């Protein structure tokens, strides 16, 4: 999961 | 807005996607390219090619459960699009690439028209 | 193999699909939540889902043009989740947390449920 | 496009  | 991203969710659902149509679950449509057949799903066509988006738009193409391509249309070239299509993978090789680029012309796919272009120049 | 891949195509098709989606074209089922009702492809819904992908493999229940949630499930918990499956994106709030991740677990989609244990061992 |  990433911060788009 | 602030949401958090899954990198890997759109691969991992095109996978599932390409599992589906293996196990001809929820196929809902056969192409035809002159005495050949394949099974897909509407959705991944239209959401791939851009001739499929016009087709399945169409009022009344929508309902139609078998599209017949146009007899032109190399079945080889065909099926390597539509593997593409499910798996981001394109089987380019010098014996394909002009029926490949031929075939992805006539179903509106640009960016494989693109690297079919750039390796035909390359052998030039 | 000896395949290319372009890089971006998971992703683009995603895009596509969500277009589709908002555009209500070749929607195939409602998942009622309650009081409210969600359109979707069931090929995308079973591509992200266990349950969904469960549900619409069994031979009675793949023909249902409509589903119904347990009523416990929480209609904006389920929101968030769809437009997830959609475009890869969780709209993970402090507010929403509990709802969201009750809605994984019973969806069956282990990443999210993952991303949710996590962010509430955080607040601990 | 990149080789996998
Ligand atoms: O080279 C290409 C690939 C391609 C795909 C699509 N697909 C859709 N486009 C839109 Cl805007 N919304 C939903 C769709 F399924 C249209 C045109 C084109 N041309
Ligand atoms: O957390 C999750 C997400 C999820 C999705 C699916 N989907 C499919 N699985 C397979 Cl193997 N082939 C086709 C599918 F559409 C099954 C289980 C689970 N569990
Ligand atoms: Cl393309
Ligand atoms: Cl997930």
């Amino acid at each position: 999961w990433v911060i788009p | 807005d602030s949401c958090i991203q899954f990198t890997r969710h759109a691969s991992d659902v095109l996978l599932n996607l390409n599992r589906l149509r293996s196990r001809d679950i929820l196929t809902d449509v056969v192409i035809v390219v002159s005495r050949e057949q394949f099974r897909a799903h509407k959705t991944v066509l239209m959401a791939c090619s851009g001739l499929f988006y016009s087709i399945f738009t169409d009022q009344l193409k929508c309902n139609l459960s078998v599209i017949n391509l146009d007899p032109e249309i190399n079945p080889e070239g065909f099926c390597i699009l539509l593997d593409f299509m499910y798996t981001s993978r394109l089987n380019l090789r010098e014996g394909n690439i002009m029926a490949v680029m031929a075939t992805a012309m006539y179903l509106q796919m640009e960016h494989v028209v693109d690297t079919c272009r750039k390796f035909i120049k390359a052998s030039e």
